[PDB]
C-alpha cells in the first residue's frame, strides 16, 4: 500500500475538509499550483453554496476571499496587470461561486429575455467577417444559379469589399449587430442592482488592493481591471453560452447553431472591446462605423464599474454584530470518514477454517439498542 | 423516571443544531458544521416529575438521507423546522420533512417550527428576499401550512436571542402527552 | 468522554457490517430481541437488495435464511405453530426481501389488474356486517326521505336481519365479495410459477423442517404453516394495502375509501379463511352460505401451497459449481464509517506568520496529485 | 337498547381472538389461525343495565396497519393487550398500540390488558423465558405502565382457565359509561 | 513511460470490480464489497512501447454520486459498463452513466460493455428473467445504443470465463489512442 | 489561388493573439484584452507558390470551450501554443488543447509552439519562477511532448523580438500541404 495509501490519505482528507473545514480546504485548493487546483473547484464551490447559506458563515467567506486575493496581489502582482495574466484560483472561484450561489437566478434573470430574442430570430445571421461572408455569398448562392462559381474562390479581406453586395450582407450585419448588442448592454447597465452584494465587495477588495500597492495607477486602469471581474470573466461567458451557463433552459432537443453562436459571439466581441476601450482598427477597419458606438459604452461600462464597488463592508452590511457579541460554545464534531481494513495476512486465512475471523456476537445487544 | 423523545428534522443549515444546543447550553455554536447525527438529554418538569427530554438532532443535507430514520425510533413529538428568512426551506416542509416523518412515524405528533426570526428585521436579509422577489413566511402563512399539513400548530423562535426559544420546547413536551 | 465512544464505536460497527458484512448483520439482527430489530430492518434490507443482486451473493442469503430458520426451530419450537406465534424476524426479513428484491414487479405485476378493478368500482360496496348495513339502510339512506330514522337507531346482528331489506345488501355483497375474490383468488393460483425461488425455497426449508421435528404433523398442518408464509404474511398484505405495498401507483390524489378498504379488506378475510380451512359460523353465520366456496379454495389454496415447496437446492438451482470450481482472490477494503474530531490546539498555528505551516504544504501537495 | 363499541388490538399471537370466544361461547381455540377482521356481539349486564358490547376484533401483525384503523371509527374503549408470559408483547403497548389508538382516537379511554396469565405459572415456559433471559410480566410492572400512559386501569386474564375473563370486560364498559 | 488512463463506470454490482481484478491478476473476487474508489496498473505493448495502463475503478452506487467523479480527470477511455442480464442497468447506461461522463469529460472517448455475458445461458437467470418478462440484452441491441449514444463501439465479455475479457481491453487501448 | 486554415488555440494570456498580430503588421500589442474571436489574413510564398493563409484567433479561458470549436470546421492545420515561461500553459497542451482538437478534426495535423521565448533569458522573471520552484520550459523538454503527442514538430518564438516568428507559419503551411 505504497501508492494506494497516499490516494486513501487523499481522499481521507479531502472529505474530512469539505464537512468541517471548507474555508481552509478552499485556502489549500488557491495555494496549490493552478493546473491541479481545477479537479477541486466543482466539489468544493458545491459545498461551500450550502455552508455559505448564512450571512455568518458567507461573511467567513467573503474574509477568506478577500486576504487571499490580498495575499495574491502583495506577493504575485509586479505591474498591475499580473491579477489578470495570473489568473488567479481565487478569482476562479469568487466567479464560479457568484453565479450559482443561492440568489441562483442571477445572471439568468438578468440575460435569459435579450439572449432568449437573439436565439429565437430564427433569420438573423450576424458575420462580420467579409471573407466568410464573401464566401457565402454567390460563392454559396450560385447553388441555384449554375457556372458553379465563375468567380475567383476563396479571396482575401481587402478584395472582398470589391463585390458592393459583400459589402452589403456586411453593412445590414453592422447595423444587425449594433441594435442586439444594445439590448444586451441595456439589460446590464440598468441592473446592476442585482449584482451580488458578494461579487461587489470583492471588485471594491479588488481595485482598493491594486491602488494601494500601485498608487500610480488611474481610475482608468483600474476600472479595467474592475471590469475584467465583472464583464469579461463573469457576465460575457454567459452570453456567449447561454446553454453551458444555464442561461437558457435547453429542453432535449438541439444545441445552439452555429449561427446563434456567431451572433451571440459578436456581441461579445463587441461588448468586450467597448469595456476594454478598445476601437476597432488594423484588420479590423471595416467594423471602424462602430467606433463611436464603442466609445459611448465604454463609457457606460466605466461608470457601471465605478459603482458596482460602491458598496459596505461586510462586518457592516450583515449586522455581525449579532454575531460576534454571542456567548459561543465548539462542541465535538462528528463527522463521516473513510477507512481501511488491515488486512490478515494469507497465511492465517490460508487456515481460516482451524483459525477463524475474530467476531463480537455480543454486539447484537448493543446494536439493539442506539438512541435511547 | 419517564423519558420524552424529541428530534429535530428540517432542511440544512436552517438552525436546528443551534436552537437544539441554544437552548441546551444557553449558549450559540461558534461555527457551522453540518450535523451527521447527535443527541442530548435535558430534565425538566411541567407536570412536578422529572422527566428525561432526549432530544435529537439529524442531518438536513440529502447526501445523509439513507442514515436520518435511524433517529426516528420510540420518537415522541417531532419539531420540523424551516427558517422564516429562507423560502425554499419553508417548501421543502411540505415537498420533504412532513412526508418523511409520516412515512416512518405516521402515528407520531409534530409541530412546524420558524427558525432564524431574529432575521426578519434584518437589513441585508430583507434586502437580499427582496433581489429575488421574495419575503420572510409569515406566521399566518405557516399557520396555514401547520393546520394543512395537520400539525400540532406552528411555532416559532430565534435560537440567537432566544426569543421564543423556550415555548417551542414547552409546546413540544406538551404534544408529547 | 468515554460514553459516547462506546457508542459511537457501535455504530461504527453498523456502518463497517452494512458494508463490509451484511449477511453477518443480518445475522446479529435475527438473535437481538424482537422489538429491537424493527429498527434495522428497512436498513438492511435495502443494503440486501444490492447486495444479493447477483446470484453467487443471493445464494450465501439463500444459505444464511436456511440456517437462521433452521436455528430457530430446533431452539424455540416446541410445539409447531409455534414458527408462527413467535413471528420469527428471519421470517420477517425473508417477507420483505422478497417483496421489492430485483424481479421488483412481482406481486404488483399479479395483483394489481384485479386489485385496480376493485378500487376503479365506484359503485361495489361489500358490508359483511348486519348491524353496520342496517344502520347503513334507512338509518342513514333516509337522509334524502326525512322522517329520520323512525326505527331503533342501532340493534343487533340477529334483529339487523329482520328486515328483509338489509338481508338483502348483504345478500348481493356476499355475491359481489365471492366474484371479486374468484378473481383475486385465480391470479394468485394461476401463476405459481411467478412466484421467487428464494421464497419458494424458504417455504420447502421451513416445510421439511417443522416436519423434521414433528414426525407427527399432518400434511395438513404442515401445509397450513407454509400457507401462513406464502399467504397471510406473503401476499395478503398487498391486497388490503396495494397503496402502502406499492402494487399501484398512486398519483398525488387521494387515498384508499373506507369502502376500497372494505372491501379488499373483505376479499382479504375470506382468502385467509379459506387457506386456512375455515368455515364461516359463530357470529359468522349469516356468511355460512360461502363455506361450500371457502372449502373448493381451502383445496385450491393446499394444492398450490404443496407445488410452493416443489423446488431445486440452491446450490442445483443456480449452478453454483461454476464459483466453486474457481480461483478466488480477495483484495483490501475500504469503507464509509463516522469518526469523532478530538479538537487539539495548535501552538504552531498561532505563529503562521513567523514559521510557515508545513501543514499547509503537505496537505496542498498531498490532495494537489488526487488522481494520477 | 344500549351498545357499547370495545375494540380489541395488539401484537399478533398475544390471544385476543381466544379471549373473545372463550368469553362470548365459553370455548378455547384449539388451533391458531391469526385474524384480518372480525365481529362479536354480546349484550350484559351493568349496574342493573342491560348492555350490547359490540367486539371488534383485528390484526395484530404490522403488515395489516393500513387496514386496522377500519375498526377505528367512533369507538368507545380499547382494549390494548398483551401476554404476560411475552415481554416483547408487552415491550409494543407503549411502542404501538397506545401511540396508534391515540393518534386515531385521542379522547377515548382504553384499559390495558395482561393475557395468558395461566402459562405464568407454568416451569416449561419460564424455562423458555430463562434460556432467553426473559422473565414473566409482574401485575406490578403492568399497572405502572398503565398509569404512565394514562390507562383506566390494567387487568389481565386466562382465556384457557377464563380466569379473570369476565371481569375484563365489566371494566370495560365501565370505563365507556 | 507514456501512460493510458482507462476508467470503469456503471450501476453497481453490474461486474467493474470483477472485470478489473480478473483481467490484472487471472483471480476471482472472493466476495462482493462495493467499491469506494480503486485504482491498479498494469503494462502492455500493444506497439512495441512499454506503456502503462492505469485502470480506475468507481463506485457504482448513487451515494458516492459526489465521490466518483474525482477518478476523471485525464481521462483517456472510458469503460461503461452494463450487465446483460440485467436490463436496469443497462438503460441506466443512457439515463445515467453516459450523461454523466460527457458532463464531466466532453471530448473523452468511451466504450459500451456488456458484462456477466456467461450467465446468458444459465437457466436460473433467464427464468428469473421471465418471471418479469424480461430476456437478456442481445449483443444487436447494445451495439445500437453504442451507435446512438456516439460510443467508439460495443464489446462484451465475462469476468468469471474470461471470454472476451482480454479484446475488451485491447480495444479500450486501441480507442486511447 | 490558394487558402490554407490555420486555426490557433491555447491557454489564454500565452500571447496567442500578439504573435498574430506582430506578425501580420509587425507591431507588438501594448496592453492585454482577451479575445472572443478573431481572423487575419495573409498571403505568403511557400515552395515559390502564393498561398493565403486565414488566421483563425480564438478563446483561451476554459469558460469559452462552447464557442471555440466554432472556428474548427475544415480546418488546414492547428497551432497549439503556451508560454515557455509558464509550465501552467505547457502542462494544458497535452492535458486540454491537443485532446479537444483530436476530438473535433480526428485526421487534422498541428505543431506544438512555444511563445514568449524573450522572457525566458530574463532574471526578474526566473526569480519568479523560482519562488514557486518552477523553471522555463527547454526546447527539448517540449519536442519530447511534441513526439508523444503526435505533432508535426516543435517550434517557438517570441512575439515581442518577433524571434522566429516567421519561421512559424511556414512549418505550418508544409505541414497543411
Ligand atoms: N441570525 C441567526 N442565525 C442563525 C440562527 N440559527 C442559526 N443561524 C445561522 O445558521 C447557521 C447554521 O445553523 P445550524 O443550526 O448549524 O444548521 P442546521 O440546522 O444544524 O443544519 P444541518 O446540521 O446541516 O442539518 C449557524 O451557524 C448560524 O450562522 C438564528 O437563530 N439567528
Ligand atoms: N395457554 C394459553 N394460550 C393462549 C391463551 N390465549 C391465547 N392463547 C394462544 O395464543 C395463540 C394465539 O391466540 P389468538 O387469540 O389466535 O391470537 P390473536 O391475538 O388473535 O393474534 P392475531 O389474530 O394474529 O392478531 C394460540 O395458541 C392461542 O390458543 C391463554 O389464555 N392461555
Ligand atoms: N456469473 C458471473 N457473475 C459475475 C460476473 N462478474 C461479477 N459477477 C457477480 O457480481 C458480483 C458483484 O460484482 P462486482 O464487480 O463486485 O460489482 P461492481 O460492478 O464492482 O459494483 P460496485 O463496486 O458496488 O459499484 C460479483 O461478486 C459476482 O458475484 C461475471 O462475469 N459472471
Ligand atoms: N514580455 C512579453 N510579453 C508578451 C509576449 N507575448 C505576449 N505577451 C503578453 O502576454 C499578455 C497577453 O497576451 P495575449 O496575446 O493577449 O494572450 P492570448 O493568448 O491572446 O490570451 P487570450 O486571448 O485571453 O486567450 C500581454 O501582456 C502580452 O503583452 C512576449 O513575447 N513578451
Ligand atoms: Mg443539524
Ligand atoms: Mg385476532
Ligand atoms: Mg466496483
Ligand atoms: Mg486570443
Amino acid at each position: 500500500s505504497k501508492e494506494r495509501r497516499k490516494t486513501l490519505e487523499t481522499y481521507q482528507q479531502l472529505f474530512y475538509l469539505l464537512q468541517t473545514n471548507p474555508l481552509y480546504l478552499a485556502k489549500l485548493i488557491f495555494q496549490m499550483p493552478q493546473n491541479k487546483s481545477t479537479k477541486f473547484m466543482d466539489t468544493v464551490i458545491f459545498t461551500l453554496y450550502n455552508y455559505a447559506s448564512n450571512q455568518r458563515e458567507e461573511y467567513l467567506l467573503l474574509k477568506l476571499f478577500k486576504t487571499a486575493l490580498e495575499e495574491e496581489i502583495k506577493s504575485k502582482v509586479d505591474q498591475v496587470q499580473d491579477i489578470v495574466t495570473g489568473n488567479p484560483t481565487v478569482i476562479k472561484m469568487v466567479v464560479s461561486f457568484n453565479r450559482g450561489a443561492r440568489g441562483q437566478n442571477t445572471l439568468r434573470q438578468l440575460l435569459a429575455p435579450v439572449v432568449k430574442e437573439i436565439i429565437d430570430d430564427k433569420s438573423l445571421i450576424i458575420n462580420t467577417n467579409p471573407v466568410e461572408v464573401y464566401k457565402a455569398w454567390v460563392n454559396q448562392l450560385e447553388t441555384q444559379t449554375g457556372e458553379a462559381s465563375k468567380l475567383p474562390y476563396d479571396v482575401t479581406t481587402e478584395q472582398a469589399l470589391t463585390y458592393p453586395e459583400v459589402k452589403n450582407k456586411l453593412e445590414a450585419s453592422i447595423e444587425n449587430l449594433r441594435r442586439v448588442t444594445d439590448k444586451v448592454l441595456n439589460s446590464i447597465i440598468s441592473s446592476l442592482d442585482l449584482l451580488p452584494y458578494g461579487l461587489r465587495y470583492i471588485a471594491k477588495v479588488l481595485k482598493n488592493s491594486i491602488h494601494e500597492k500601485f498608487p500610480d495607477a488611474t481610475e482608468d486602469e483600474l476600472l479595467k481591471i474592475v471590469g475584467n471581474l465583472l464583464y469579461y470573466r463573469y457576465m460575457n461567458p454567459a452570453i456567449v453560452a447561454p446553454d453551458g451557463f444555464d442561461i437558457i433552459d435547453m429542453t432535449a432537443g438541439g444545441q445552439i447553431n452555429s449561427d446563434q453562436r456567431r451572433n451571440l459571439g459578436s456581441v461579445a466581441k463587441v461588448l468586450q472591446h467597448a469595456a476594454s476601450n478598445k476601437l476597432f482598427e488594423g484588420e479590423n477597419e471595416h467594423l471602424s462605423s462602430m467606433n463611436n458606438y464603442l466609445s459611448e459604452t465604454y463609457q457606460e461600462f466605466r461608470k457601471y464599474f465605478k459603482e458596482a464597488c460602491n458598496v459596505p463592508e461586510p462586518e457592516e452590511k450583515f449586522n455581525m454584530d449579532k454575531y460576534t457579541d454571542l456567548v459561543t460554545v465548539s462542541k465535538p464534531v462528528i463527522y463521516i470518514s473513510i477507512e481501511e481494513i488491515i488486512s490478515t495476512h494469507s497465511l492465517l486465512l490460508e487456515h481460516q477454517d482451524a483459525i477463524a475471523p475474530e467476531k463480537n456476537d455480543l454486539l447484537s445487544e448493543l446494536l439493539g439498542s442506539l438512541g435511547e | 423516571m419517564q423519558t420524552i423523545k424529541c428530534v429535530v428534522v428540517g432542511d440544512g443549515a436552517v438552525g436546528k443544531t443551534c436552537l437544539l444546543i441554544s437552548y441546551t447550553t444557553n449558549k450559540f455554536p461558534s461555527e457551522y458544521v453540518p450535523t451527521v447525527f447527535d443527541n442530548y438529554a435535558v430534565t425538566v418538569m411541567i407536570g412536578g416529575e422529572p422527566y428525561t427530554l432526549g432530544l435529537f438532532d439529524t442531518a438536513g443535507l440529502e447526501d445523509y438521507d439513507r442514515l436520518r430514520p435511524l433517529s426516528y425510533p420510540q420518537t415522541d413529538v417531532f419539531l420540523v423546522c424551516f427558517s422564516v428568512v429562507s423560502p425554499s426551506s419553508f417548501e421543502n416542509v411540505k415537498e420533504k420533512w412532513v412526508p418523511e416523518i409520516t412515512h416512518h412515524c405516521p402515528k407520531t405528533p409534530f409541530l412546524l417550527v420558524g427558525t432564524q426570526i431574529d432575521l426578519r428585521d434584518d437589513p441585508s436579509t430583507i434586502e437580499k428576499l427582496a433581489k429575488n422577489k421574495q419575503k420572510p413566511i409569515t406566521p399566518e402563512t405557516a399557520e396555514k401550512l401547520a393546520r394543512d399539513l395537520k400539525a400540532v400548530k406552528y411555532v416559532e423562535c430565534s435560537a440567537l436571542t432566544q426569543k421564543g426559544l423556550k415555548n417551542v420546547f414547552d409546546e413540544a413536551i406538551l404534544a408529547a402527552l
